[PDB]
């Protein structure tokens, strides 16, 4: 509740929009405009790591005191790193789900916007901040069987950042049909059971479209050009459908290749094999679908909703939106977060990452809408580039096993992997290929990890981390694991990013590293 | 001290061969003290642009383009013509000239030129024109967000 | 001579209009405005509904000329118009702008409107690319007002002026002519 | 050669258009120290009785003048041409903040300058009240919101902001606890994208 | 003595009808000095000054505040235009405007002081930098504020005429050919001939 927290924010502000994540623009511009509707002007921050927290506020010892936390408190008794604060208030909207209890009270400088149905972690303060020496360990222990079970265990992530500002302002005669688009990509940004899990995305098939299915404004006259209210079907999260080739997707599509085994060639002749059932055309089958002809394209999901029941991928069905403006297209939701990332793109400029964020701000505007094009140009490549190391070393092998995990490294890096993320990704593609098509899953369901070579930044083994898959909403240990050796030895380590699993070695000191993690 | 231009070294400047009715005195930058009546005589305009008409010093004469000889039929040939950016001061030598010569006969012929220009630039949508010209753009470049934001 | 300095002027014009809170946090501003109160219109100037309409505050419907039937009449009422016509508040062609921006998210059918009206708009100023073909021989004393609009006449006003004065220059002496 | 050499002033201001990084006073030396070295082709026969006030010193008198007239009034220009992209950044800043170098001034252009920026002192008086306010035309025209928050800005440069502020380094994030009786400066030589 | 008119009198001036009062001074200021009033430094900021303080009352309203703000802008930038032209115009025409004023010392009507101490501002500049450009050997004969300099004697602004007076043709002054007036039509013109029926106001100015 901030219906009496919200009608104070007249005074001075910052509205903060933090480290790394599409989730900061999406649930910020709304506010960036916000502002300026209360007659409020605003100032935000580029973040990349707690390094850019108080290097930036340091350089502003005020005490303007409305203030933002979001993707982040999971990092101090947030009064023991921000001392300025003498009644300093400080608003959270934080994703970085699993805090502390040192950072709530003090019930002043921060405002609590956690409610749940999990009763299970009162005492930490009558253990922690409260502790006969005996029996005070015996609960300290005993009782850490669920303490130490939180914050030594594993971690994740909650809920949105402005759906919470959805349902203040939806109230507030407000309804910005572009801010719901805003919203869901928030939701496919990370609530992708794909990325991480929803569970009930089934029971939001209610939730926004009880917000919209409510709600045609004019239900009766609903036929013009701009901003026509957006409409739910059922869809796909398939590796973007419109703009290239079908054969496009069947070939750069993960779930397909998961289940279908496309790298190789039985997976083309299958393929083949399956579009006669289909029958479709080659050309036809090698044109943009915006570019094919019509009838196919239009008959298309209709039949592949049913006849692909049989062939061991049961999960193509998802429920999704998709939009235009007028004439000259007809967007899709899903067919812009992986146009999204194009801009993170990591030159060494020193200028890009902060001002491509400031162009990536400028993007969600209906106003500018060009240079998104060139987005999606670029993820095809990489999508494709992806190849470039797969089939390489899925048939020769680089694979490491490495006890009870997978181990893989790369010693070369890319200029389309400065920029970090791609470490998940081809993960999250490869360890389908081998090491869990050619065996049973037995040698399969194990996470895995990944080098990263900085032939740009002097050489300093970047990482990132990933669970066994079809059972993924048990958390990550790697939330924890890689403080094993860090806490055995301790090597040269950082943990400068807002994130658990990601590191920072030397490009020389991993390999014991790693023989203390074997474990 | 004047309706000024840019090419005030080449405004003046421009540069006629009028002959001599009578003796010449010591010119000084030539190879100059007496020349003879009637002679290819260059001269650089300012001197002479209030030096004494009327007097026995010089006579009727023209460089030719701006005599009769092309602008009396480009007055005729005013459908298509052509001036690129030649004799340039071309809208504007007569602004000066026209009686100076004392030839009473090319007032009309500049004029009837450039008249046409009430009918030249409805399909538009030398030295002078290029500011008025650049400004006929600017102005509809501008009504376009005259319009809006766009 | 700017896109602006008509929106100095023609949205200091006022129409009926509807509020749908009463009067503010003040009760009136004091001028030719009356208080405010939801469910009876009341006439403003135009430069308020940018701050009710962006603020999601109240609807507007126009004024009568800013409609079909009028407009889709006066679109032949202009064949009279070897000098000029009708002319609908003489403006209709910049409020129209501001209007359909944000207006017609629910005003019904923003567009025959916008058809007919940029059908409107060059198609008088045709009139002013070929009217001056009949303009010849220093015409100063004959020129073109009667029903003149408002928002044309700047798109040629920088232009043929600053060019007819160094040809006025030249629109006593002997036979010959003189400037 | 008799001064056709604002020509070649053109080029003067080539980077200094609207991304100037300094300016240069020059063109303009022995181009000055032979006026009146010809003051002395001016002065030759000047009220002798060489010819005794005669024909062929009439021609070239009016050279003599000529080289007069085109000297003065390229020497109008030499900072009239000057002093107009000066009023634009000149009224986009008061005495806030005057030009980025000084470094070209022709050394009395103070001159010119203060009393130019004092012809305002004119508008100024009854600019603002009768007695007058060096009034707000150019800048921060935001209707204006709450005064302390920090800044952003698109590369700013000078660094002459006279404004009551810490320190603030006028550039693209010259981010501190910046009041709004400080921010009160500039806007379009750089600036503002953005707060 | 003579109280009771439409100006700041023992009456409401309406904001919106005193925007009139002083428009077309400037509207008529772009299409050609027009006679300048110093009268305005008394109303205006006088007029503001009370909605100002009305607001620095008022200043806790969120509305109210920001219709005044709002209003006082679209007034103010004129009111910056005003002299933002001015000052060019008699920069420009600091040449022999002052024969005007030795002609006649034009009164509280048409000039003002501060126009006139541009006079103080012009010379001390111009001659105390060309104290450096050129007076090692300054001039001999045409020593002073020289002759042939002049800004604009050209009357010759060819102007668009706002048709707001008698339809029937009322004939009037000017000195190319003035029959057939009217209300709505023109006779297209230069400032030259008509100084008289804006010095009436007669005339209006597009």
């Amino acid at each position: 509740l901030r219906n009496d927290f919200y009608r104070q924010l007249v005074g001075k502000r910052i509205l903060i929009v933090v480290n790394y994540d599409i989730d900061a623009i999406c649930a910020s511009r709304i506010l960036q405009a916000l502002f300026k509707y209360d007659h409020m002007l605003y100032t935000v921050v580029p973040i990349m790591g707690v390094t850019g927290l108080k290097r930036a506020y340091g350089e502003h010892q005020g005490d303007v005191k409305y203030v933002v936390l979001v993707n982040c408190g999971g990092c101090v008794d947030i009064v023991e790193l921000l001392q300025p604060s003498d009644d300093v208030t400080f608003f959270i909207c934080d994703s970085h789900r699993p805090l502390d209890v040192c950072n709530i009270y003090s019930d002043r400088q921060v405002c609590i916007l956690g409610d749940a149905s999990l009763e299970e972690n009162i005492p930490a303060f009558e253990t922690i901040f409260y502790d006969l020496k005996q029996r005070a360990r015996r609960q300290w222990e005993s009782e850490r069987d669920r303490i130490m079970f939180e914050y030594t265990q594993f971690s994740y992530y909650g809920r949105s950042a402005a759906l919470m500002v959805f349902e203040l302002a939806w109230k507030l005669s407000k309804d910005n049909m572009d801010l719901l688009w805003w919203a869901i990509v928030g939701i496919t940004e990370q609530l992708l059971l794909g990325k991480i899990e929803s569970g009930a995305y089934t029971l939001e098939l209610e939730q926004i479209q009880s917000h919209v299915s409510r709600l045609t404004n004019k239900t009766n006259d609903q036929n013009t050009m701009s901003a026509s209210k957006i409409t739910f079907e059922n869809d796909l999260h398939l590796v973007l459908y419109r703009h290239w080739p079908v054969t496009e997707s069947m070939r750069y599509s993960r779930y397909s290749s998961c289940q279908l085994k496309l790298w190789t060639l039985r997976g083309e002749k299958r393929l083949h094999e399956l579009l006669l059932e289909m029958g479709l055309p080659l050309v036809h089958a090698r044109q943009t679908y915006g570019a094919m002809d019509l009838v196919l394209r239009k008959e298309f999901f209709s039949m592949v909703e049913r006849l692909a029941e049989k062939y061991d991928i049961a999960d193509i069905v998802y429920g999704t939106f998709t939009l235009s403006y007028g004439y000259r297209s007809r967007y899709a939701a899903a067919d812009y977060v992986y146009a999204l990332l194009a801009i993170m793109e990591s030159v060494k400029k020193h200028k890009t990452p902060e001002d491509c964020f400031l162009e990536a701000s400028d993007a969600l505007s209906r106003q500018h809408k060009q240079l998104l094009s060139a987005g999606i140009d670029q993820a095809k490549l990489l999508h494709a580039a992806v190849f470039r190391q797969v089939q390489s070393s899925l048939e020769a092998r680089q694979v490491h096993s490495a006890g009870s995990f997978f181990y893989y490294v790369l010693q070369e890096e890319h200029a389309f992997f400065s920029y970090p993320y791609a470490l998940g990704l081809l993960a999250r593609f490869l360890l389908r290929g081998h090491v869990a098509t050619s065996r049973a899953r037995q040698a399969s369901d194990l996470p895995l990890i990944a080098s990263c070579p900085l032939n740009a930044s002097e050489g300093m083994c970047l990482l990132v981390g990933i669970v066994p898959v079809r059972e993924d909403s048990p958390r990550n240990f790697f939330g924890k694991a890689f403080e094993q050796a860090a806490q055995k030895s301790g090597v040269a380590l950082l943990q400068d990013f807002f994130e658990p699993a990601v590191v920072q070695l030397r490009q020389s000191d991993l390999t014991r590293f790693l023989d203390s993690l074997t474990v | 001290p004047n309706y000024y231009s840019i090419e005030d070294i080449f405004v003046t400047q421009e540069k006629v061969e009028c002959r001599v009715n009578t003796k010449l005195q010591r010119m000084g930058f030539l190879d100059s003290d007496d020349l003879e009546p009637g002679r290819t005589v260059n001269l650089p305009l300012w001197y002479i642009k209030e030096l004494k008409v009327n007097n026995a010093y010089f006579t009727v004469a023209v460089p030719d383009i701006y005599r009769n000889v092309h602008k009396a039929v480009c007055e005729a040939e005013t459908t298509h013509i052509e001036l690129g950016r030649l004799h340039p001061y071309f809208y504007e030598f007569g602004r000066y000239l026209t009686p100076y010569d004392r030839n009473h006969v090319i007032g009309r012929i500049i004029f009837e030129t450039l008249r046409q220009r009430v009918r030249h630039l409805l399909d538009i949508s030398d030295n002078i024109e290029a500011k008025l010209h650049e400004a006929g753009v600017r102005t509809n470049s501008q009504y376009i967000e005259w319009l809006q934001m766009t | 001579m700017d896109p602006s300095i008509i929106e100095f002027i023609g949205e200091k014009c006022m129409i009926s209009i509807i509020p749908n809170f009463s009067n503010e946090p003040l009760h009136l501003i004091y001028g030719p405005v009356g208080p405010f109160r939801a469910g009876f219109p009341v006439f403003v100037p135009l430069w308020m509904a940018t701050h009710l309409r962006k603020q999601q505050k109240c609807r507007i419907v126009p004024p009568e000329w800013m409609d079909m039937d009028i407009l889709e009449e006066i679109k032949e009422e202009e064949k009279r118009s070897k000098f000029f016509t009708k002319m609908p508040c003489e403006h209709y062609m910049v409020v129209a702008q501001l209007v359909m921006s944000t207006a017609p998210d629910d005003v019904p059918r923003c567009e025959e409107l916008r058809t007919v009206i940029k059908d409107i708009f060059d198609i008088r100023e045709s009139k002013l690319r070929t009217s001056i073909d009949a303009f010849i021989k220093g015409e100063g004393t004959y020129a073109k007002l009667d029903n003149l609009t408002l928002l044309e006449i700047h798109s040629v006003r920088p232009i043929l002026p600053y060019s007819l004065d160094h040809i006025a220059r030249y629109q006593q002496r002997d036979t010959s002519m003189l400037s | 050669m008799f001064g056709e050499k604002a020509f070649d002033l053109l080029k003067e201001l080539e980077r200094s258009s609207q991304t100037i990084p300094a300016f240069d006073d020059d063109g303009v030396r022995q181009v000055l120290e032979e006026i009146k070295a010809i003051f002395e082709e001016n002065v030759a026969q000047a009220s002798s009785y060489n010819a005794s006030g005669d024909r062929s010193l009439w021609p070239l008198l009016n050279f003599r003048h000529a080289a007069l007239q085109r000297n003065k009034r390229c020497l109008l220009a030499y900072l009239y041409e000057r002093c107009r992209r000066i009023k634009a950044l000149r009224w986009e800043f008061g005495p806030i903040i005057p030009g980025d170098i000084k470094q070209a001034l022709c050394e009395p252009e103070v001159t010119f300058f203060n009393n130019y920026s004092k012809s305002l002192a004119a508008y100024m008086c009854s600019a603002g009240y009768n007695q007058g306010l060096p009034i707000d035309l150019t800048n921060n025209l935001r209707p204006p919101k709450s005064l302390y928050i920090e800044v952003r800005c698109m590369e700013d440069y000078g660094k002459f902001e006279l404004d009551d502020g810490e320190v603030i380094h006028l550039k693209k994030n010259s981010q501190h606890y910046l009041p709004r009786a400080q921010v009160e400066s500039l806007v379009r030589q750089g600036i503002l994208h953005h707060i | 003595g003579l109280e009771d008119e439409d100006d700041d009198d023992m009456e409401q001036i309406t904001a919106q009808k005193v925007l009139e009062i002083i428009e077309t001074a400037w509207i008529n200021e772009m299409c050609a000095i027009l006679p300048s009033q110093t009268d305005m430094l008394e109303l205006m900021v006088s007029q503001v000054a009370h909605m100002e303080e009305q607001m620095r009352d008022l200043d806790k309203n969120d509305f109210r505040a920001v219709v005044h703000s709002m209003e006082l802008e679209r007034v103010r930038y004129i009111m910056a235009s005003y002299l933002r032209c001015r000052l060019q115009k008699i920069e420009t025409f600091t040449q022999h405007i002052l024969n005007q004023e030795e002609s006649r010392e034009p009164d509280d009507k048409r000039l003002s002081p501060e126009e006139t101490k541009f006079a103080q501002e012009f010379a001390s500049n111009v001659d105390e930098y060309f104290h450096k450009v050129a007076t090692q050997y300054m001039p001999n004969q045409q020593r002073g504020e020289a002759e042939q300099r002049i800004v604009t004697p050209n009357l010759m602004s060819h102007v668009f005429l706002k048709a707001n007076v008698a339809v029937p043709a009322v004939i009037v002054g000017v000195d190319d050919e003035e029959v057939d007036m009217a209300a709505g039509s023109q006779h297209i013109i230069p400032y030259q001939l008509v100084a008289d029926l804006i010095q009436n106001n007669q005339a209006q100015l597009i």
